């Protein structure tokens, strides 16, 4: 065997996972965020550091302001994103970069500058011998294990769908929403002022992540659900804070959710994630709808609250012809499947012939991504 | 069983022995020895003697204080000097291979194998 | 001498303590998850049957 | 890289992915824990604060009397 | 004609103002301060009095424990509030309140309780005919007399800016940022410690309030400024306190009213009243934006320092594209513009269908106005 | 007086380290029935699933 595996990196917006070829599992997951200190330190003798990225940097939200480098899948800011590769790759993998080729991936309808700086800088700083740039929802239908269907990929920062049928994309079908779940978190964080909780700075909006991730429910009917959290009080519960107090959200648990399938309460006229599926599967040609109906697959963090699925299954089968069959194939894995199937485009014996060289780039300079990639 | 935790930790244990005996290996030349990796290197001069047995220059003298800001001074040395020596480290700071974190002291003895030789 | 014993005995009653808390916590986070599995395995069940 | 580089640093032998059949039927860790401490639905848009109600059209509201001296 | 003036009542964190309906000034203005006493009484054969409300509280300021019941826009003690409206309506205003119907503002972004106690209180211990609550900056907009625009008021606790054009609200770019006069007048104490003057108790907390009312204005560049106050004591003034001694205020004229602009100097890791509105006003749609420059409208007795509209101007010029116009429109009246608002709301015609019935709320509760009130 | 601490803080001390140790026994027999009820689970839900 020849190993020397190619390592494969997973950047979103939300968190970054690394880990190597071949492997079941990602082996480092961690935030993608970068702090600085804001408050004026007086202890002589203490040790300075400039930046946390990382795992760290949440453990000290107190004493820092925590930026985002990667917003709506765009990189905004390059030295923080410089600054999280080199913790991926020397601290979180021991590893060096310039022994193995890597794997990137990046939303489907991107900026392509976006695209060429990303493989410049891999290749002039950190000195890869080849590297790839892929599609993620691509590689969720490839982690699914077919070869046909719909991959309605919601990530941090974008939600995207595309149509594939036997290894075929239609490109003119492909869907990009920018709703995600930092709009979500906004949304929380706007509607829990009126229960009289109050959160403003970053840290207590990572708090108001965390709540989000532990009690949040899409309702199947949310008339029904409006009207039972309103006549009594058998749907609520109560979160601790970081300093101890108590608080209680009820009714807002189903609400956040909600604005991924209704659009209007954020004040964007968009349809909602279901006519967004249903519109890209119209959009293809007619003999190849019945396949892709029965092979709907859901990615993503931000597909992992409790009752999407039949929320979902519900909303296309009233959107679809009543004859057909809808079949919503959902993972209880989903939250990796971007890395999962990368690991195996990275294990296929055809995939060495699919590396950007090291020579490609200096013949060609950083335009070669857009010929070799898509 | 978590499976990424158990993935990191079996090649965090056999990451740590290689290191370890890399560095008892270059540190036998004075009288000196560590037997676990994450406790020595709290003190911060069993890393000012092996960054001068790597580097043959000498350092600043350690303070010889048993406070906990004596160990924050011993390790801030190491650093400034790795510092001083264009090795580039983010996210890299002395309260942080005090309380001891593993991933971090890994990165740092890496970073010096990488470095040197 | 015996103003000096008085402190680490103290020291080693409030890590005691410590662990004490943390081992209470980790048993309720234990039971929640046993009879959440219980009633998940019932309904699994009866969609079987059906 | 003394000792050769892939020695130093554990990169793993062997390919565990390639030796499952299905990744769909995966969990890495085991169970989530939890411990407290028909037609399809229209889409609604937020209702308006400057006319009273729509209740019946080509209604002149001027002529109505207030309401709070209904009694 | 049986057409009675409805009283417009405007409660704010510092200052209560009422007047009548379709009047050009309010008829009473007094602080909305409740004191009690706190030492021995030994003049037996006096009278006893066991709380102080309004300008008696101001008076005899000396022997009593200031507080006030609504901080930061939120009312918490609820006596207190009770005891302000019933010496509003009986001895300021000298009317009975159960023939005059009442409007009553609050800040944009509050509990949800506030409204329905605000209902439950004046529905049932006053006994009124009918209520209305509105939103202060809607009031200032109307005050304005345009219909487009967007309004940043700031009062004693609470500073809000919402875009409206052409009358339809954008809820979703209303922002709420929790500085106001108060934390200025925190900070002005905080400051006046460096020359050596000391001030603790509440009634302090009144003089200093009046020496920032008096001897404080806003730079037009901060570093010149400092500098000029460096280099020579031409920027300096005095001011006497009600004993007799005589305290030099000298650099920090302009230094309190500079918090207002970097909130980094009271801890806060929020931006300032500039970029809040310019972030306001970016995420309003494109076509938009052009007659939201043109139209902005100060607000709020906060917004009264010398200096503070060239400051705003040069500031959002600064961060606005260099091509179109940053005007901002600043009424000589504006610290009662909310209040000359009420009085145009309540003397409408199409308004008289807008009042909240005692026959409603018997039907449905205090929750009526939620469907009621904007 | 300061004997008298003394003796107060061992009685503390020795009812507090045996109760942390029925703790931990109570932790371990909760996690073995959790792995019995896991195995119960993912068998009912293969036979569903075929
Ligand atoms: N258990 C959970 N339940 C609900 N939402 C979750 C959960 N875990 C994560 N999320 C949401 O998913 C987001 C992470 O998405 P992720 O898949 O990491 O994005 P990407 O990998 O594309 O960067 C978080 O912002 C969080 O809001
Ligand atoms: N002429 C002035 N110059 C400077 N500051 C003022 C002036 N008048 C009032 N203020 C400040 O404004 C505050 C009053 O705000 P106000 O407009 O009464 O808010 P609200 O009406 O919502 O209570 C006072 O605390 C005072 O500090």
């Amino acid at each position: 065997d020849d190993d020397i595996a190619a390592l494969v990196v997973d950047n979103g917006s939300g968190m970054c996972k690394a880990g190597f070829a071949g492997d079941d599992a990602p082996r480092a997951v961690f935030p993608s965020i970068v702090g600085r200190p804001r408050h004026q330190g007086v202890m002589v003798g203490m040790g300075q550091k400039d930046s946390y990225v990382g795992d760290e940097a949440q453990s000290k939200r107190g004493i820092l302001t925590l930026k985002y480098p990667i917003e709506h899948g765009i990189v905004t800011n390059w030295d923080d994103m410089e600054k999280i590769w080199h913790h991926t790759f020397y601290n979180e993998l021991r590893v060096a970069p310039e022994e193995h080729p890597v794997l990137l991936t990046e939303a489907p309808l991107n900026p392509k500058a976006n695209r060429e700086k990303m493989t410049q800088i891999m290749f002039e700083t950190f000195n890869t011998p080849a590297m790839y740039v892929a599609i993620q929802a691509v590689l969720s239908l490839y982690a699914s294990g077919r070869t046909t269907g719909i991959v309605m990929d919601s990530g941090d920062g974008v939600t995207h769908t595309v149509p594939i049928y036997e290894g075929y994309a239609l490109p003119h079908a492909i869907l990009r929403l920018d709703l995600a779940g930092r709009d979500l978190t906004d949304y929380l964080m706007k509607i829990l002022t009126e229960r009289g909780y109050s959160f403003t700075t970053t840290a207590e909006r990572e708090i108001v992540r965390d709540i989000k991730e532990k009690l949040c429910y899409v309702a199947l009917d949310f008339e029904q659900e409006m009207a039972t959290a309103a006549s009594s009080s058998s749907l609520e519960k109560s979160y601790e804070l970081p300093d101890g107090q108590v608080i209680t959200i009820g009714n807002e648990r189903f609400r956040c959710p909600e604005a991924l399938f209704q659009p209007s309460f954020l004040g964007m006229e968009s349809c909602g994630i279901h006519e967004t599926t249903f519109n890209s599967i119209m959009k293809c040609d007619v003999d190849i709808r019945k396949d892709l109906y029965a092979n709907t697959v859901l990615s993503g963090g931000t597909t992992m609250y409790p009752g999407i699925a039949d929320r979902m299954q519900k909303e296309i089968t009233a959107l679809a012809p009543s004859t057909m069959k809808i079949k919503i194939i959902a993972p209880p894995e989903r939250k990796y499947s971007v890395w999962i199937g990368g690991s195996i485009l990275a294990s296929l014996s055809t995939f060495q012939q699919m590396w950007i060289s090291k020579q490609e780039y200096d013949e060609s300079g950083p335009s070669i991504v857009h010929r070799k990639c898509f | 069983r978590s499976r990424i935790k158990a993935l990191a930790d079996e090649r965090e244990v056999v990451q740590k022995k290689t290191f370890t005996k890399w560095v008892n290996s270059h540190l036998a030349r004075v009288s000196c020895r560590i037997t676990d990796l994450y406790k020595d290197l709290r003190d911060g001069r069993m890393l000012i003697k092996l960054l001068e047995v790597l580097s043959g220059e000498m350092l600043p003298k350690p303070t010889k204080g048993k406070m906990r800001i004596h160990c924050l001074e011993n390790v801030d040395k190491a650093l400034q000097f790795l510092k001083e020596q264009r090795v580039h480290l983010e996210n890299m700071g002395s309260h942080d291979i005090v309380d001891g974190n593993h991933r971090l002291v890994l990165g740092l003895i890496w970073t010096i194998i990488l470095r040197f030789q | 001498s015996l103003n000096r014993r008085i402190q680490l005995v103290e020291e080693e009653l409030d890590r005691a303590q410590e662990r004490l808390a943390t081992a209470l916590q980790k048993l309720e986070e234990a039971e929640k998850a046993a009879d959440e599995s219980e009633r998940g395995m019932k309904v699994i069940e009866n969609r079987a049957l059906k | 890289q003394v000792l050769g580089y892939k020695d130093l640093a554990a990169i793993p032998k062997d390919k565990a992915i390639l030796d499952i059949e299905r990744p769909d039927l995966m969990i890495y860790e085991p169970h989530f824990t939890y411990s407290l401490l028909t037609t399809g639905t229209p889409r609604t848009s937020l209702p308006h604060f400057h006319h009273p109600e729509t209740t019946r059209p080509d209604s002149n509201i001027y002529k109505k009397p207030p309401i709070y001296k209904q009694r």
